[PDB]
RNA sequence: GCGGGGUGGAGCAGGGUAGCUCGUCGGGCUCAUAACCCGAAGGUCGUCGGUUCAAAUCCGGCCCCCGC
RNA sequence: CAGGGCUACACACGUGCUACAAUGGCGCAUACAAAGAGAAGCGACCUCGCGAGAGCAAGCGGACCUCAUAAAGUGCGUCGUAGUCCGGAUUGGAGUCUGCAACUCGACUCCAUGAAGUCGGAAUCGCUAGUAAUCGUGGAUCAGAAUGCCACGGUGAAUACGU
RNA sequence: CCGCAAGGUUAAAACUCAAAUGAAUUGACGGGGGCCCGCACAAGCGGUGGAGCAUGUGGUUUAAUUCGAUGCAACGCGAAG
RNA sequence: GGCCCCCUGGACGAAGACUGACGCUCAGGUGCGAAAGCGUGGGGAGCAAACAGGAUUAGAUACCCUGGUAGUCCACGCCGUA
RNA sequence: GGUAUG
């Protein structure tokens, strides 16, 4: 019932405070990444160079929830 | 004998130690200008300089982003230091490039 | 042009009689990491000989190489 | 379902076993255990084989029969400090047995081979007495396949001022 | 306003937070103090770490090297084959 | 915070005698006010910010060591805070 | 006896 998302593959560009990241995605723009929950609850780490996917939303495209990391 | 004082004026000829600077992946402008201001200093003094990048844990899979780093060293220290060693490898965790007085 | 020196990867000690520092790898210690601790591998020592009982050593050549 | 893998091997570590010898190795002779298992099982004596084993075949559901000579010991002989008459890894050849089947991947025997190892850096483990150490013995799993595990006796120490 | 100066004195607000704070309670912790125990140390005796081999694990390899156990309290552990 | 002298402020007790509410508090005001600090001139043994050298360390702009300037002392003025 | 850091 809700809004469907844009999920695309990005690479950490540099870690910011409190489990935020800038990541620059497959389409070459650089989004403003948080962490998901899950990753946070399991602790799963990110890094710089780490490979993300990010989850996007139409209504702001300088933000997203990185979801995965592989 | 005071013989000795010959070695205290000897010992006024002078002796170069190498002194450690630990970069880290990550470290950012602000830290990087406080510890290159240490290098400067170090060199200028007349003293060697063991600089050091530690990964950490998952860390040693980017060490590509290290080696960024180092390479920004040599090039500010461009006109007061010449390059001793690079690292290639990454042996333990660590690259250990050693810069030298011009 | 004139010199210095070419010594484990690193650079530096060292008339015969090759270490030391840091790499390099592994181990120990720790809950873990750095620190700390131990072990091993790395040279034949610029090269070419002469010459010395001795060749890093002595003496020259040469390769030099940068300083200049 | 068959075949393969779990047995791979530049390498790093845990737990073991066997050593480096003479307080020993080898030869010959000769003392002293405990505990346990057994029926498609334990299998004697006897015959054959260098031996692993094979054939024949009693007995025993066991304080009866069988596995089943304890070994270290003691005595005498030899070796005489050597990489050895130490060590027994590895490899070749030849076998035995279990199992439809031992190529990958068994155990054991025979002949040959005879590696590293000469008491182990930093560091680190166990143990206060029938203990540690050392010496054999048995059992469970199990067709076969222990240096592991679980149990059993033999010989049998040292040291503890102290916190 | 005061001061040569250093500064002092008087003294807000936007904004942002849902706390900040006091005393005491129970723990835990201290390179605080005090009293004890255990082969914890010390005293010993024998080992491990070196060697070869057995075995487990990591890693690496592989078509697959089945899965699980991971400081003490995984690693001759589940697997007594 | 040695001892001595000179000058000087307060407190307290004993009995009285005396004055007769003359009291209490106090915005503003005025003065005093550790140490550091400031100005001017002296002084300077010891100590010691800064600083110099020696160590330590991953680094050591520290703690530690050897030195050491302002200052600490005096006069007068300023500062007006703990 | 004193090193830091999660
Ligand atoms: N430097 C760095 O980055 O790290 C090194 C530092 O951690 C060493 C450590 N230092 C200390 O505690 C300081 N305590 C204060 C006095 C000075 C110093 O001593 C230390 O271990 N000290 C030792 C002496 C030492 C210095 N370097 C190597 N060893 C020491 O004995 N410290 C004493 C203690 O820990 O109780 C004590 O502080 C002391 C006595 N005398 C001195 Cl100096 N220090
Ligand atoms: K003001
Ligand atoms: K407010
Ligand atoms: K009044
Ligand atoms: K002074
Ligand atoms: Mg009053
Ligand atoms: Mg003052
Ligand atoms: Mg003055
Ligand atoms: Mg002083
Ligand atoms: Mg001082
Ligand atoms: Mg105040």
């Amino acid at each position: 019932a809700k809004e469907d998302n844009i999920e695309m593959q990005g690479t950490v560009l540099e870690t910011l405070p409190n489990t935020m990241f800038r990541v620059e995605l497959e389409n070459g723009h650089v989004v403003t990444a948080h962490i998901s929950g899950k990753m946070r609850k399991n602790y799963i780490r990110i890094l710089t160079g780490d490979k993300v996917t990010v989850e996007l939303t139409p209504y702001d495209l300088s933000k997203g929830r990185i979801v995965f990391r592989s | 004998e005071k013989s000795k004082s010959s070695k205290e004026q000897k010992k006024k000829q002078k002796v170069i130690q190498v002194k450690e600077i630990k970069f880290r992946p990550g470290t950012d402008e602000g830290d990087y200008q406080v510890k290159l201001r240490s290098l400067i200093r170090f060199l200028e003094e007349g003293d060697k300089a063991k600089i050091t990048l530690r990964f950490r844990g998952r860390e040693m899979a980017h060490q590509q982003i290290g080696m960024e780093v180092l390479n920004r060293v040599k090039d500010d220290l461009q006109e007061l230091a010449v390059v001793e060693s690079f690292p290639t490898k990454i042996e333990g965790r660590q690259m250990i490039m050693v810069l030298a007085p011009k």
